[PDB]
RNA sequence: GCGAUAACGAACGAGACCUUAACCUACUAAAUAGUGCUGCUAGCAUUUGCUGGUAUAGUCACUUCUUAGAGGGACUAUCGAUUUCAAGUCGAUGGAAGUUUGAGGCAAUAACAGGUCUGUGAUGCCCUUAGACGUUCUGGGCCGCACGCGCGCUACACUGACGGAGCCAGCGAGUAUAAGCCUUGGCCGAGAGGUCUGGGAAAUCUUGUGAAACUCCGUCGUGCUGGGGAUAGAGCAUUGUAAUUGUUGCUCUUCAACGAGGAAUUCCUAGUAAGCGCAAGUCAUCAGCUUGCGUUGAUUACGUCCCUGCCCUUUGUACACACCG
């Protein structure tokens, strides 16, 4: 039940310490439903990082 | 004299001077055969410049290297660099340039340190600490 | 394939290395493939090397670590806990013996088992902290492929170290047992317990 | 800081 | 304080060794200690004799690590 | 080569009124014997011709008595004087090597012999302080 | 050994001569403002690119103070300070 | 960073305004021209001003 | 081809010259070999009591073969190591002078060495002869 | 003919190289065979003191240096010629030693 | 710096600058550096080969390595992206070097009741000045021990201990009629050390400072064990006019806590951290200390202002000796 989502744009650094990044993902199969999600490690564009759950957006962290 | 080229390879401080003369397939380390270079587990680092192109390239050349300075590992990298550079300088000077550019192509595509000495050197120590960047533990 | 006779005799196996570059002139990279699309670009096994000791410059730029061989990253991560810093020749010796033991045990490709254990050991969702100046707070965030790989290597070497600490069992075969078990997905192994506990807390934090 | 007192 | 590894080799243990070590995928000093309850030194001498007796083939030779296998 | 035995092993040995574990190698079992360090036990074993590849219980009674004989008569077995524990003794001036009970006996006699003359070292022994000049400002906290 | 005595060509450009003259004036009772501006102007009259005079100590007051008397253009950091 | 300073930026723009026809897009030709035009006490400052005037000529 | 000392691994060349020199038996062994420590930095005598002197003489002979007029102070420095000072840091300490001087003297009266000009001790005309012999009977297996 | 060695020492290299080149020039135009100059490895006399005269403050250190440069030139010429060369190219900064 | 702009054009500081490291088969030379040849010479196979030794006259050659002076070389160079298309940033390509190319030295306008009169034949004033607070001689103290704290070194083992064997640096220092320097070598001695000669005022000799980690082969086998080496007993030498309240070194013996460390807290972005030693300073002796140097050599960001420190703007002031108001 995992969905794979290629990242297409690195939005910017979020989180209190700046250790997590907002990113815009695109699914490898069914190339639509582009989502903004947060990722912990360093990220370039064209990363195939996989998502355990897909139906959740992300917003700014306090 | 004869077809002789003399080169050197370098690591941090180690420098190995390679003499490449026309002769038989003689490959010696400080007057000793290459089959017993130490450490044993890193013998394939110096085996890389030989087996990558093929030993047939060494029919016409004999190599005698002199490695001094540095440490054990830095000397291993200095010898393998001296071997690779001596072979390259001989090809550049006494054989067609097609072979010299092929050798340089395989060498660069495999390991940059085979021909170009690494420029990293030890940072000097600065006062106020036991190392270059390390500082004495501070207390309040 | 022909044996080339030199005045300085060259052993048969290393002269056999002219055909193919193999790890320790024994293990081939040709038939090894990563069973995960997401870590192909960050586990570098495409360029074979003879010995896991290259002394390259992989700390200059940001993503230079992805170009160093994954086995060399493992032997780099092995030399930890103070007393082992700088003992790289010891780390390469231990790794070389670990691959031989992983081959002799279960009869598989040693680097296939290492690659399987690394793709299988990295947590896919980690719960980052969003604590407001001291208070306990956790938020589930995704983990980049690079951090998944190098956290897999961190947990694999930590587990082998702790299984080999104050134990007659040698480090090479503690590493061999941890890598084989994580390769086959056994929950008994460390770095698989850690991965499961990480993804469990991340499921219990989103 | 001290007053030298003699004995002899 | 649970090790209590055997340091004296009797005949019952000797033939238990010759009956059990062959049915192993991989034997070594630590494997012998772990499962045969013999000491490390006895494991090393057991390996050095079992190789002379042909039961065991040396996969790899090293002072700190001895990787051995069955010869059958 | 590996050899086997039955019923000859002795789990506990008794030398100089001290119980010795029979499955320890001879050099370090004698190092268990007080007054016998590793350096001394290797030499008493080489003078007694007991090859070090034998366990303590492997050793026979004849060898154990030959060892206690050498330890009790060191000068008689070509053991150099400078290698001994108690050389140039205070009272009789001869070279000695003290053993299990004699070591603490003559050590005691040395403590009282300094305290009777009320030497500074004997005084500090009486007080329980360090005698070799060590600082006690910050480490004498036991 | 042979000793020869040569007059310094540019007294205004020699800080040693200017310092000895200032000392002989302060010890002769000349006011600090007049002496400092007398060397600021002697240096500029001699052609100095810049000049700065600092006088520190205690002067007719229990508390001590320092006064700087700068002039013209002055550099502070690097080799040219070792050169010019 | 590689941020050019005022002393090199203004010097390069003065070169652009004072020797425009003689300048070209080649760094080495620009460098030699600046050496034979302006007095620079160090080759490092010389190369730096040559690079900035090269970028200006590019623009 | 002419086999030399440089063409053979050091560990089994020394084990082979030591084995030959022991079976030949003419090397004189001093009477204190079972008592003494090799270095002041060591804490125990060598574990190979019967053969360590022979092996060390073989190592000294090979080392002098590959080098030129090495002295005995340099041989002490060569075989010396880090001392296990209790709480103080490690330090390099030389090997025993008497042991090294006796070893080199034994090789000098067995015929492998002689006093070389401008110091040191060269290898003999036959010292090279018999080292090259051991090397040949070393590498046939 | 006379085998004569000239040793050049100074702290600053400009005058040392000026004297060295001037002597080589005169030993060139005079048909005197010469060997040199040989640049001996310079010795860096380094002294690292504490800046603070007392013992208060951050532990900051100066690192003073004194480079000593040595050149040797071998000449085959009569002693009168070499000595008058020394007096032609005598310099306060550079010291000269003559050895047979 | 771009840009916006009642501002325009400038100065100090930053940056530039200087020293050092990395490149030079491109010049200039080098018996205080190396090499190839050549004499003479040795061993093994005899193939003419492979390793050596020797040559301050073979009165050879050369400068790749070694040394050092004049220079050259990088300026973000070229090409892709983003950007106000600007300053810039991120990727590649070439390169020895593309993090200010790495590291340092110097470093503004004012100031602090910051530290030193225990560095000064630097100082004002006060005190003492012959039974001296001057100077010198003798012995003790600065080490003193119910305790709290800081900078560290060894360790808690097997990625290890011992035992043999392999065997690689760089920074430096070194004397004379002294008052004793670095010391090769030979001969004694288990060691420490002793004795006799010689070299070096030094790219020449110590010195290839043959350093330690490191690698190989063996014993040990999870045990407060062969981990650890305090504490303590006896002895042997060195330094010093004098070692006791141990200078240090060496031999035997004694076999302690410590089995990875609470609350808290330090340093750290590349040849860096961490290990590992070596030299110089103090120095008759003593380095668990600093100042440097080199061996092995990483993990993880390459981001943020969440904590902590500092700076700026707005703002409030009954402060200006400026909140110690």
């Amino acid at each position: 039940p995992v969905t794979l989502a290629k990242v297409i744009k690195v939005l910017g650094r979020t989180g209190s310490r700046g250790g997590v990044t907002q990113v815009r993902v695109e699914f490898l199969e069914d190339a639509s439903r582009t989502i903004v999600r947060n990722v912990k490690g360093p990220v370039r564009e064209n990363d195939i990082l996989c998502l355990m759950e897909s139906e959740r957006e992300a917003r700014r962290l306090r | 004299s004869t077809q002789s080229v003399q080169t050197f390879g370098k690591k941090k401080t180690a420098t190995a001077v390679a003499h490449v003369k026309a002769g038989k397939g003689l490959i010696k380390i400080n007057g000793s055969p290459i089959t017993l270079v130490q450490p044993e587990i890193l013998r394939f680092k110096v085996y890389e410049p030989l087996t990558l192109v093929g030993l047939d390239k060494f029919q016409g050349i004999d190599i005698r290297v002199k490695v001094t300075g540095g440490g054990h590992v830095s000397q291993v990298y200095a010898i393998r660099q001296a071997i690779a550079k001596g072979l390259v300088a001989y090809h550049q000077k006494y054989v067609d340039e097609a072979s010299k550019n092929e050798l340089k192509k395989i060498f660069a595509s495999y390991d940059k340190t085979l021909l170009v000495a690494d420029s990293r050197r030890m940072e000097p120590k600065k006062f106020g600490g036991r190392g270059a960047r390390a500082r004495f533990q501070k207390s309040y | 394939l022909q044996v080339v006779e030199l005045a300085t005799t060259i052993p048969l196996d290393v002269q056999e290395a002219q055909r193919e570059v193999k790890l320790f002139n024994k293990w081939s990279f040709e038939d090894v493939e990563v069973k995960d699309v997401s870590l192909v670009d960050y586990i570098q096994i495409r360029n074979p090397v003879f010995v896991s000791h290259t002394a390259g410059k992989y700390a200059s730029k940001r993503f230079r670590k992805a170009q160093c061989p994954i086995v060399e990253r493992l032997t780099n991560s092995l030399m930890m806990n103070g007393r082992n810093n700088g003992k790289k020749l010891k780390a390469v010796r231990i790794v070389k013996h670990a691959l031989e033991i992983i081959h002799v045990l279960t009869e598989q490709n040693p680097i296939q088992v290492v690659v399987d254990a690394i793709v299988n050991s990295g947590a896919r969702e980690d719960s980052t902290r969003i604590g407001s100046s001291g208070t306990v707070r956790r938020q589930a965030v995704d983990v980049s492929p690079l951090r998944r790989v190098n956290q897999a290597i961190a947990l694999l070497t930590i587990g082998a170290r702790e299984a080999s600490f104050r134990n007659i069992k040698t480090i090479a075969e503690c590493l061999a047992e941890e890598l084989i078990n994580a390769a086959k997905g056994s929950s008994t192994s460390y770095a698989i317990k850690k991965k499961d506990e990480l993804e469990r807390v991340a499921k219990s934090n989103r | 800081r001290k007053k030298k007192v003699y004995t002899t | 304080d649970k090790a209590q590894h055997i340091v004296i080799l009797d005949q019952e243990k000797y033939d238990r060794i010759l009956k059990d070590v062959p049915t192993y995928k991989y034997v070594s000093v630590s494997v012998l200690v772990d499962r045969l309850k013999i000491g490390g030194s006895l494991a090393r001498v057991a390996l050095r004799q079992l190789e002379e007796d042909g039961i065991i083939t040396p996969v790899l030779k090293h002072s700190k690590q001895a990787i051995y296998t069955r010869a059958q | 080569l590996v050899v086997q035995e039955q019923g000859s092993f002795q789990h506990i040995l008794r030398l100089l009124n001290t119980n010795i574990d029979g499955r320890i190698k001879i050099m370090y079992a004698l190092t268990k014997i007080r007054g016998v360090g590793r350096r001394y036990a290797n030499l008493v074993c080489k003078k007694a011709d007991v090859e070090l590849t034998k366990r303590a219980g492997e050793l026979t009674q004849e060898e154990l008595e030959r060892i206690v004989t050498i330890m009790q008569n060191p000068t008689n077995y070509k053991i150099p004087a400078w290698f001994l524990n108690r050389q140039k003794d205070q009272v009789d001036g001869k070279d000695y090597h003290v053993l299990a009970n004699n070591l603490e006996s003559k050590l005691r006699d040395d403590l009282e012999r300094l305290k009777k003359i009320r030497s500074h070292r004997g005084i500090r022994h009486f007080w329980g302080l360090k005698v070799r000049g060590q600082h006690t400002k910050t480490t004498s906290r036991g | 050994i042979a000793i020869y005595a040569e007059r310094v060509e540019e007294r205004g450009l020699s800080a040693a001569v200017q310092a000895e003259a200032l000392k002989a004036k302060l010890l002769s009772g000349l006011p600090i403002r007049r002496a400092a501006y007398g060397v600021l102007r002697f240096a500029m009259g001699a052609g100095a690119k810049g000049v700065e005079v600092v006088i520190s100590g205690k002067l007719r007051a229990a508390r001590a103070k320092s006064q700087k008397y700068a002039d013209g253009f002055m550099i502070h950091s690097g080799q040219p300070t070792r050169d010019f | 960073g590689r941020v050019r300073t005022k002393t090199v930026k203004r010097a390069s723009k003065v070169l652009i305004e004072r020797f425009y026809p003689k300048l070209t897009l080649d760094f080495e030709t620009n460098k030699r021209l600046t050496s034979e035009i302006a007095v620079i006490q160090s080759k490092r400052l010389r190369n730096k001003i040559a690079g900035y005037t090269t970028h200006l000529m590019k623009r | 081809p002419g086999v030399s000392v440089r063409d053979v691994p050091a560990q089994d060349f020394i084990n082979a010259y030591a084995q030959f020199l022991q079976r030949q038996g003419k090397l004189e062994v001093p009477g204190y070999v079972d008592i003494v420590k090799t270095s002041a930095g060591n804490d125990l005598p060598p574990q190979e009591a019967e053969t360590w002197f022979y092996k060390r003489a073989a190592s000294i002979a090979r080392h002098i073969y590959l080098r030129k007029q090495v002295g005995v102070g340099a041989l002490n420095k060569l075989y010396g190591g880090a001392k296990n000072r209790g709480f103080r840091p490690h330090k390099h300490v030389d090997a025993s002078g008497s042991i090294n001087r006796k070893c080199v003297q034994a090789l000098q009266k067995i015929g492998v060495l002689e006093i070389s000009p401008k110091g040191g001790r060269r290898i003999s005309e036959n010292g090279q002869r018999d080292l090259d012999r051991i090397a040949a009977q070393t590498l046939e297996e | 003919i006379h085998k004569i060695r000239i040793t050049l020492t100074s702290t600053k290299v400009k005058q040392l190289e000026n004297v060295s080149a001037n002597i080589i020039r005169n030993a060139a135009q005079y048909n005197i065979v010469k060997k040199g100059p040989v640049r001996m490895p310079t010795k860096v006399l380094k002294i690292t003191t504490r800046k603070t005269p007392n013992g208060e403050g951050s532990k900051t250190w100066d690192a003073y240096e004194m480079r000593i440069h040595k050149r040797v030139i071998d000449l085959q010429a009569p002693a009168s010629t070499v000595k008058r060369i020394t007096q032609i190219t005598i310099e306060p900064g550079v010291d000269v030693e003559v050895t047979i």
